[PDB]
């Protein structure tokens, strides 16, 4: 180890993790968690950034003075990657959208941002790459997104074999589009469900859970060149899961059948949006997309990290979308949602 | 300075004052920025002889305190009552 | 006659010294020591006991007149087996005069509330509550003044450390302001300023 | 009227200490050795206490040196050995006691430098 | 003066460079590294050395009470000059 | 809105200023007081720079002690400005604020030119004040003064006589002077009830014992009579000032005695006795013989006080300071009794808080 | 000597009663505090146009620091570490070496100026006018790093300023 | 008869020989409780004496506030109060006693 | 031995203080989960209740028994009337600090405290 | 002592003298007190110091360019008491005031000696002696300095 990188202090803000970590997309939902939790301890913290800085505020007051490193990058110059990297001893990639652009689409953002992420890290002769998958990855999935993540989840294995790749379920947290967005299609009335949402099944992931396992990947040295699944402790019906969101939330609860073709077209009005969908095509997709079982893979308990049930946190993030008359309500009021054994 | 005399009568009667003598505003009356060096003087301690610090040393003059009672006749006030104050001839009633 | 030595008033020292002895002579139940410094103030040490006969006499009595107290504090004295030295610093507007008792206690020991004699000594012993730990009996109304709501310690005592045990910071995980144990960027630095020569022969003590 | 506590004082929880700090810690009872630089001996008066060193390490900014160690500026300054010992006592740390060094009584005389058969007749003045 | 590392950073007049493997210097990345480049140490090595007609000069700095407190400098040794020690100015003695 | 009871939670600006004192020698200490009563700086200083003088047992010279009762006498004036204005701007007059900051702001000219800074000038110290008037200067602060009084008639234009002002302020907490006395308040707090009490004139210290003033006395213990008498004084504060001007004396402005006060740049660049003393009271610092004292002046916010321990060597032991709002703001509940909320906007502005010192 | 501050018998006469009664009816001395505020109207303000006007100084001020050379181009500190030990804030970090030559010479000097007061006593305590407070007052940064200065900002500080700051320091030496 | 005391909350007294002659009478009786030595009955007695002997002397209200040179004689009548009432603590408190217990070895030892 | 007491003469009284504390606390956490919207559970509070009792629970000095329980009032006072905020009431959880490990290896490995 | 000079006059400057690499020598901060001739001849054994000249020009030295490198010669720095003889390893990278003093125990030998290291900002700046009467009394090897 270089002299500066020898770890010192007691894992706090002013100490010396020797970690450099350039997070790629760290501007996100799971960014900001994974940019927290290596700040808090005192690691140095790259942060390549696509925005405009003052969308990047919320990330300056999570390490000490000189830990977070700002700069300016674009998917598609590989000068500005390997400027970001070439100093760094793992490089984390969160990149991805929902939604397709008319500047970047899916395989754009799943494929060829990740691959050339891990083609100059590799050059730049970067020790630890971590790449943020799908469970649901599959060629044979009817989203382009679930298609985009299995291409360029093989594509970084050829390019970067010693990557840790992280496959998680859908993740939950106070800035997901999971929970939120099942909460917030109150705004129509109903909530539709392809065949009611009685066959799908979810194994929705905590954020928390989900950036502790990313944490302790780069320390842990077994995480090279595996893949782990990042499941939640239980599986829901999918009637069941947006059921007890409804229940949380305290929000009349209509469910209705909808069609998949119905459905399907409902998503492409909503896509006509020029600025984020409230919902595609793609989404309605993998929303109804049973979560595979993949018991081969390692998964949160290989990292030392106990998958946090979805009962104990839906509060945390669904008190919002609660009416003043319901506000206050704890969280034993509702009944837990029906599992799976 | 400037305020033409129509101005000036008309902000002068608003006020009930004669605003242009007593001007807030600092024009040339007011010191130079740049003023002749000083030559300051040197205080009492600034002599070649009969000077001995010893015979000007304040801080070993203090004594510890003075011991009254230790745990080991006219009746007195800590001082005498003060003396009532008096009425300002200047201006006794605002 | 001596343009930079600070003139003695003995006058002053003289009627001092006199009320001194006139106070030990009413109280004896209490009073413990009487001094007047060489800068003519007069401090008498009491008892514990007798805080409240001693104030509650300097402010009616007729000679005294105590009618505000200045101040009120405490010191701490670490080598002391009662380390909290308590400060009254009383005012005479009758007599144009100031009088500082004095009195101690410990970590364990209760001290009367004073409020019934002075009701300025309501946020004054809050304060050395807070700042010290000393507990004050009878008081209408004691909490901490100002230290941070759930503060632990007492941060006067000087073997609380210069900058706590916990800091802050917002942690957006959480969504809110936390406390963790403390660590500095840079140290404070202790200087080591003494001089190993006596300065002042007339406090030396024996050997 | 007074109650008899037959126990020995012990304030280690109503101090606010952190449990950390009052188990792992250890204070040292001392009389400051005299600055050899110098032949002043105004600072071996006093007993001092003073707490274990621990770490210090290199800011990445700036290379100050940093530290965890909340209590590694406490000094405290006590009258008697018996009085630091008992502060020690009451709130739980643990401590080593050293004595204290008095410079032995030296016979001194100048005209010995000046000795009719001794070695100590000096050869330089 | 101002020497380049052969990564290109700037040496400073304390010797001071990140080497190769440093992460530190990503620090200037997009950025710079703040160098001054008037060292002192060359700077006052161009004063011609001041002949004097005495075994002992004094300096203050120049310009009085604005330069540094004064100092008498010994100019006995001929095999070296006389540096003042807060300004570095060198005296010699003329024969 | 009738309020039924004030609680002041306070210590959101408690920044441990007595702690951290005892780590400073006592020239390190001085600037901590400007930070306590911001609006008063000079007076903070003088009555710290008066205790450690105290204790030192020595004596600053007569131009320094004139200087200090001049600059005594303009923080007076700042303090009163920000105290009747704000007090004023919390009972909706906004407009007197704007016209009394432009004077507010030629004084800290004053405090810039002798200090180079505007408010914390760190400028008097134990043993008399830093550095000498630069040449020009009482020509100006007479300039300033020569106006000022008009300055006061058209805030009195604005306030006395308006009865709308006089219904926020009249009868408003009533403070009673057996109440104040045993309440600890002190300054205008104990004057607006017709308590004749000023240290200047009781427990003069530098040389106001040879200044003229008359203080102003109320009569019914409220806050008009308050506003009153701190409007007045500040015409006694150009009263003063007036003859600081005409009687300032010749001489230094520092103890002559460099085991406290520094010596000049001058002598410490040639003397070596100089630049040995220079060298020993910017690191350890001067010695305090052991004590201790309750040293107070008449601050513009009242009684300011501290309480100096010191334990023979260069860092104070203890340092407590008694701050008069402290008091005044422990009274808060008592005067706001039967009083509406704006009321108490009011009863806050005429106790004259600043938070710096009652926090410390 | 005191005064009464509203100590006040009103006249009973019926003119002063009528003057009064007029004055509560007509709200004469409320207009006469609306023409207080119209004689301002019309005043000339005391704003200044900022940044092309400025509020003025004298050389005595306080603002950013510096650290100075000799006309050599020598630097004027010498680790002496008095302004690091004066400093109330503890604000000053000094290291210091022999210099490739034998000269005595700081190989750090940095200034946090987040936990500077600027007290000027770092510039009082030097015995060789090394480290002075300039007069720059504006220097405000985007981030906090910025404003911890090592000893190459300090140079280039002096570098930078010291036609200004020379020129002060000629103005102010004798008071000092 | 005057307007005014001055002071905020202390009322002019209609009869202030009356009430100063009842007031020193009460407290020269409640001293005599206290025991005979006590200086805190002597010292008492010999003040109270003394501003009873000008109340009885001087029959001019302002003539006496001169005399007994305490404020206003409203003050003085509410001073009498206050003493009256210490008395009665004293007699409950005898702090004429001797001292409860001496501080420990160097309690009062300043520097340390 | 002989000292004056704060509240309890011996220990029997001074438990007695004690037990009444608890209960105060254990009625109010029902409340305070309630008025400061916290996302644990009652029984997460009253667990932690009883942790901050149980870490005291070798004292035998009634003076200390005194003063933990008047500190342990004012603490609660703070929290019924809403002095203290979320922030304050969620201190006692430490959710942002990682585990520090106690056995000796994992000490070994990290640093060098005890 | 006095507050100030009354001393009007140019003051004596004396030259340089090379006594090895562990000592610096500037001697014009000399005050001519003799320790460390006293020390090198009745601790040390060497009769190598001594006075040259008289009068105002008396100086301390070894008159001819000779090294003073007992075994014990470090303990010349701390006897002297100003700045003349100091130590050419420790020259200017530290101030007494702002070093913290452990004491502890020198291992160079099998004595024991009781010394002092000071630090700075967790870095040992030197090593300074420690009064033992029955070990090193005063004195530590310039092994162990
Ligand atoms: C709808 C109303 C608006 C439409 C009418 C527009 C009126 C014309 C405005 C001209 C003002 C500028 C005058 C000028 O030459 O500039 C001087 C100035 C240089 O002069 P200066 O030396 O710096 O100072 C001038 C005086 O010495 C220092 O100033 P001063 O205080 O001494 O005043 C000088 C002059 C300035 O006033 C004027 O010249 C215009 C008067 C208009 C009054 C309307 C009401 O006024 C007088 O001379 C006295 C007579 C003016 C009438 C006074 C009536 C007071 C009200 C009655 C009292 C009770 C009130 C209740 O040049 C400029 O800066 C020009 C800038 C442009 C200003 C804006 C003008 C256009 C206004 C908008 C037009 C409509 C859209
Ligand atoms: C021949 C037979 C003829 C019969 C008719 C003859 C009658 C003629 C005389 C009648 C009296 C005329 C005036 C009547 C108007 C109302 C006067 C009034 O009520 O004002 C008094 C009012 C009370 O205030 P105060 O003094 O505190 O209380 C008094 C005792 N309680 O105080 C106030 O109201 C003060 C209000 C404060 C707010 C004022 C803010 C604005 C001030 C400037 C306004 C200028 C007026 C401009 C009007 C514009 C016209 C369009
Ligand atoms: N439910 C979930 O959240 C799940 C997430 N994942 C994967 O985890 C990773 C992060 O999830 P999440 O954080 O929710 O994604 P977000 O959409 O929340 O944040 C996406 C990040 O990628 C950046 N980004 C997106 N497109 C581009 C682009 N074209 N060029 C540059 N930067 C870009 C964004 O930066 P900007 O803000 O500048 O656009 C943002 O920082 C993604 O790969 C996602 O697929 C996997 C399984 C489930
Ligand atoms: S101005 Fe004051 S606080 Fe700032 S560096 Fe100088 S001495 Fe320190
Ligand atoms: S700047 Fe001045 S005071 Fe500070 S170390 Fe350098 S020479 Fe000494
Ligand atoms: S010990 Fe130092 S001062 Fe004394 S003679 Fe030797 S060199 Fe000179
Ligand atoms: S520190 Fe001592 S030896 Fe050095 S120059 Fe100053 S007085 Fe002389
Ligand atoms: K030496
Ligand atoms: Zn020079």
């Amino acid at each position: 180890l270089h002299h500066a990188v020898i770890p010192h202090g007691k894992g706090g803000r002013s100490s010396v993790s020797g970690i450099v970590a350039t997070v790629f997309g760290a501007t996100g939902f799971l960014g900001r968690y994974v940019v927290n939790h290596l700040g808090r301890m005192g690691s140095q913290v790259i942060v390549p950034h696509r925005c405009e800085p003052y969308d990047t505020m919320h990330l300056r007051p999570m390490g000490d003075l000189g830990q977070i490193i700002f700069m300016d990058w674009n998917g598609r110059d590989k000068d500005s990657i390997r400027r970001a990297v070439e100093h760094s001893s793992v490089v984390i990639n969160l990149v991805g959208r929902e939604w397709e652009t008319q500047n970047f689409d899916f395989e754009d953002v799943f494929v060829k941002i990740p691959q050339a992420i891990a083609q100059v890290s590799k050059e730049a002769g970067v020790e630890k790459f971590i790449h943020i998958s799908h469970l649901n990855a599959d060629i044979k999935s009817s989203s382009k997104y679930l298609r985009s993540k299995a291409v360029g989840e093989k594509e970084v294995r050829e390019t970067f074999p010693e990557a840790t790749i992280i496959k998680p379920a859908e993740i939950f947290g106070r800035e997901d589009r999971f929970l939120n967005y099942f909460a917030n299609i109150r705004w129509f009335g109903g909530v539709p469900l392809i065949s009611l949402g009685k066959k799908t099944v979810k194994q929705p992931v905590y954020i928390v859970d989900v950036t502790k396992g990313i944490i302790n990947a780069i320390k842990d040295p077994d995480a090279r060149g595996k893949t782990f699944a990042f499941v939640g402790p239980s599986r829901y019906l999918l009637f069941d899961l947006v059921q007890y969101v409804f229940a949380v939330a305290h929000r009349p609860f209509l469910p209705y059948p909808l069609p998949h073709f119905a459905y399907r077209w409902i998503g492409r009005l909503f896509e006509i949006s020029p600025f984020e969908p409230w919902t595609t095509r793609d989404k309605v997709e993998r929303i109804h997309t049973t979560d595979k079982i993949l018991p081969h893979l390692p998964g949160l308990e290989d990292l030392g990290v106990e998958a946090t049930p979805l009962e104990l946190k839906a509060i945390e993030v669904l008190r919002r979308h609660r009416t003043y008359r319901w506000l206050s309500s704890e969280i034993e009021d509702v009944q837990p949602a029906k599992t799976i054994p | 300075a400037s305020a033409t005399r129509f101005i000036q009568w008309l902000r002068n009667w608003a006020s009930g004052r004669d605003l242009q003598a007593k001007l807030q505003l600092r024009y040339q009356e007011i010191s130079k920025r740049t003023q002749p060096p000083p030559k300051l003087p040197v205080g009492p301690s600034h002599k070649l002889s009969n000077n001995y610090y010893c015979t000007r040393d304040g801080r070993r003059e203090a004594m510890p305190p003075s011991i009254v009672m230790s745990s080991q006749k006219k009746a007195v006030s800590p001082a005498p009552p003060i003396k009532r104050w008096e009425l300002s001839q200047d201006e006794p009633y605002l | 006659t001596r343009p930079t030595v600070r003139p003695r008033n003995d006058v002053a020292h003289k009627q001092l010294s006199a009320f001194g002895e006139y106070v030990a002579e009413i109280l004896p139940k209490y009073v413990q020591q009487v001094q007047v410094s060489c800068f003519n103030e007069l401090e008498i040490c009491i008892h514990p006991d007798g805080v409240i006969p001693v104030l509650t006499f300097l402010r009616d009595h007729s000679n005294a007149q105590f009618k505000s107290l200045a101040d009120l504090t405490a010191v701490d004295i670490p080598t002391r087996q009662n380390r909290f030295e308590i400060v009254y610093n009383l005012l005479s507007l009758r007599f144009n005069s100031r009088i500082r008792v004095k009195t101690y206690t410990d970590e364990l020991t209760p001290i009367e509330s004073s409020v019934p004699v002075y009701k300025a000594a309501n946020w004054y012993e809050r304060e050395i509550w807070d700042m010290f730990g000393v507990f004050f009996a009878n008081h209408p109304d004691l909490r901490r003044i100002l230290t941070d709501y759930g503060f632990e310690g007492h941060p006067f005592r000087k073997d609380f450390p210069l900058s706590g045990y916990v800091e802050l910071r917002y942690d957006d995980e959480v969504k809110r302001v936390v406390a963790e144990p403390v660590e500095l960027a840079q140290e404070f630095r202790k200087f080591d300023l003494n001089s190993p020569w006596e300065a002042f022969p007339a406090y030396r003590q024996p050997p | 009227q007074l109650i008899t506590v037959d126990e020995k004082l012990d304030i280690t929880t109503i101090t606010g200490v952190p449990e950390e700090h009052i188990k792992t810690r250890k204070a040292r009872i001392f009389v400051p050795a005299r600055n050899n630089m110098q032949s002043g001996v105004n600072n071996t008066k006093k007993w001092k206490m003073e707490f274990d060193t621990r770490e210090r390490w290199e800011n990445p900014l700036m290379g100050w040196a940093s530290t965890a160690d909340p209590l590694s500026n406490l000094v405290l300054t006590f009258s008697t050995k018996e009085d630091a010992v008992a502060f020690a006592e009451k709130n739980g740390w643990s401590y080593d006691v050293e004595e204290r060094k008095v410079p032995k009584p030296k016979s001194k005389s100048y005209g010995a430098n000046f000795s009719w058969n001794k070695r100590t007749r000096v050869s330089t003045k | 003066g101002v020497r380049t590392s052969p990564t290109g950073e700037k040496v400073t007049h304390t010797g001071q460079v990140y080497d190769d493997g440093d992460y530190r210097k990503v620090r200037f990345v997009g950025r710079q590294k703040e160098v001054n480049e008037n060292f002192a140490i060359d700077l006052i090595a161009e004063q011609p050395v001041s002949q004097v007609g005495s075994r002992v000069i004094s300096c203050d700095g120049g310009g009085g009470a604005l330069g540094h407190p004064r100092v008498y400098i010994n100019l006995d040794k001929e095999t070296k000059t006389g540096t003042c020690g807060y300004c570095g100015l060198q005296f010699r003695q003329q024969h | 809105e009738m309020v039924r009871k004030c609680d002041p939670h306070i210590g959101l600006l408690h920044r441990g200023t007595e702690k951290l004192i005892e780590y400073k020698t006592y020239l390190q200490a001085l600037p901590y007081f400007d930070r306590l009563d911001y609006v008063s700086m000079m007076c903070n200083e003088q009555a710290y720079s008066l205790a450690v003088e105290k204790l030192l047992n020595i004596r600053p010279p007569p131009r320094a002690q004139w200087i200090r009762v001049l600059f005594g006498e303009i923080t007076r004036l700042l303090n009163h400005i920000m105290a009747v204005t704000t007090h004023a701007l919390d009972i909706g007059a906004m407009t007197p604020f704007f016209w009394m900051f432009e004077e507010r702001e030629k004084m800290f000219e004053f405090y810039e030119r002798v200090s180079g800074a505007r408010m914390h000038a760190a400028y008097v110290r134990p043993g008399g004040v830093h550095q000498d008037l630069p040449l020009g200067l009482m020509d100006d602060i007479y300039e300033f003064s020569k106006n000022f009084s008009l300055r006061i008639d058209e805030l009195e234009e604005m306030l006395t006589n308006n009865r709308i002002w006089r219904n926020r302020t009249v009868d408003i907490g009533i403070v009673t002077a057996e109440d104040a006395l045993n309440y600890g308040f002190s300054g205008v707090m104990l004057r607006g009830s017709g308590i004749q009490w000023d240290l200047r004139k009781t427990q003069p210290y530098d040389v106001y014992d040879q200044v003229e003033f008359d203080v102003p006395i109320g009569s019914r213990g409220d806050c008009y009579d308050r506003y009153l008498c701190r409007v007045e004084e500040m015409r006694q504060s150009i009263r003063i000032i007036s003859q600081c001007l005409n009687k300032m004396p010749p001489g230094e402005i520092k103890v002559d005695d460099a085991k406290v006060s520094p010596p000049k740049r001058a002598e410490m660049k040639t003397s070596m006795e100089s630049l040995i003393h220079h060298f020993k009271l910017y690191t350890e610092g001067y010695q305090v013989p052991p004590g201790a004292t309750y040293t107070a002046i008449e601050a513009p916010k009242g009684e300011f006080g501290v309480y100096l321990v010191s334990d023979g060597s260069s860092r104070p032991y203890r340092c407590k300071i008694k701050a008069p709002g402290f008091a005044h703001l422990a009274g808060l509940d008592k005067m706001s009794k039967g009083h509406m909320l704006a009321d108490v906007v009011a009863i806050i502005g005429t106790q004259d808080i600043v938070f710096g010192e009652v926090d410390r | 000597t005191y005064k009464y501050v509203n100590l006040r018998e009103p006249s009973m006469d019926m003119k002063s009663v009528t003057d009064r009664a007029a004055q509560t009816l007509l709200w004469t001395e409320l207009i006469r505090g609306l023409g207080m505020t119209l004689s301002y109207l019309f005043r000339e303000p005391a704003t200044i146009n900022y940044p092309f006007e400025k509020g003025p100084l004298s050389p005595r001020f306080r603002g950013e620091h510096a650290l100075r050379r000799y006309p050599s181009g020598e630097e004027r500190c010498i680790a002496c570490k008095l302004c690091e030990a004066v400093c109330p804030a503890q604000a000053i970090t000094i290291e210091a070496e022999p210099r490739a030559d034998g000269s005595r010479r700081t190989t750090r000097y940095d200034i946090d100026m987040t936990k500077c007061i600027y007290c000027g006593f770092c510039q009082e305590a030097c015995p060789v006018d090394a480290i002075v407070e300039g007069p720059n007052f504006e220097f405000s940064t985007e981030t906090h790093e910025e404003l911890l200065y090592n000893k190459e900002k300090l140079l280039n500080n002096g570098d930078k300023w010291e036609a200004e700051i020379a020129a002060n320091i000629q103005a102010d030496y004798l008071y000092r | 008869l005057k307007k005014t005391t001055g002071l905020v909350g202390l009322a002019v007294c209609e009869t202030p020989h009356e009430r100063l002659k009842i007031l020193y009478t009460k407290i020269l009786d409640v001293l005599g409780h206290i025991p005979k030595n006590a200086a805190y009955r002597k010292y008492t007695e010999q003040i109270t004496n003394e501003k009873l002997s000008m109340v009885k002397a001087e029959p001019d209200v302002k003539k006496l506030e001169e005399r007994l040179q305490g404020g206003q004689i409203e003050e003085v009548i509410l001073q009498a109060e206050n003493e009256l009432s210490l008395a009665r603590k004293m007699i409950q408190w005898k702090p004429w006693e001797p001292l409860v217990e001496e501080p420990p070895a160097s309690q009062w030892k300043w520097p340390i | 031995t002989s000292v004056k007491p704060i509240f309890s003469r011996d220990m029997n009284e001074a438990k007695r203080r004690v037990r009444e504390l608890y209960r105060a606390w254990y009625r109010e956490v029902p409340n305070t989960v309630h008025l400061f919207q916290l996302d644990i559970s009652v029984k997460q509070g009253r667990d932690k209740v009883r942790e901050m009792f149980k870490k005291n629970a070798h004292i035998t000095d009634p003076r200390v028994v005194d003063l933990l329980v008047i500190k342990g009032k004012m603490e609660l006072e703070e929290t019924i009337k809403v002095w203290k905020q979320r922030t304050h009431v969620m201190r006692f959880f430490h959710e942002t600090e990682a585990p520090r490990p106690k056995d000796f290896l994992s000490k070994f490995y990290v640093g060098h405290d005890p | 002592g006095s507050d100030r000079s009354r001393f009007l006059e140019g003051k004596r400057a004396v030259e340089d003298k090379n006594i090895g690499p562990l000592v610096k020598t500037i001697m014009t901060r000399c005050i001519q007190c003799t320790r460390c001739i006293r020390f090198a001849s009745e601790i040390a054994g060497v009769d190598d110091l001594g006075t040259t000249g008289r009068g105002n020009d008396m100086q301390v030295g070894t008159y001819i360019e000779k090294m003073f490198m007992s075994e014990l010669s470090g303990n010349i720095i701390d006897i002297c008491p100003v700045g003349a003889l100091t130590s050419k390893p420790y020259a200017f990278t530290a101030r007494p005031w702002e070093t913290r003093k452990t004491e502890s125990i020198d291992v160079m030998d099998a004595v024991g000696s009781n010394i002092v290291v000071s630090t700075r900002t967790g870095e040992v700046m030197r090593i300074l002696p420690r009064m033992h009467e029955d070990i090193n009394e005063e004195w530590i090897s310039d092994k162990t300095r």
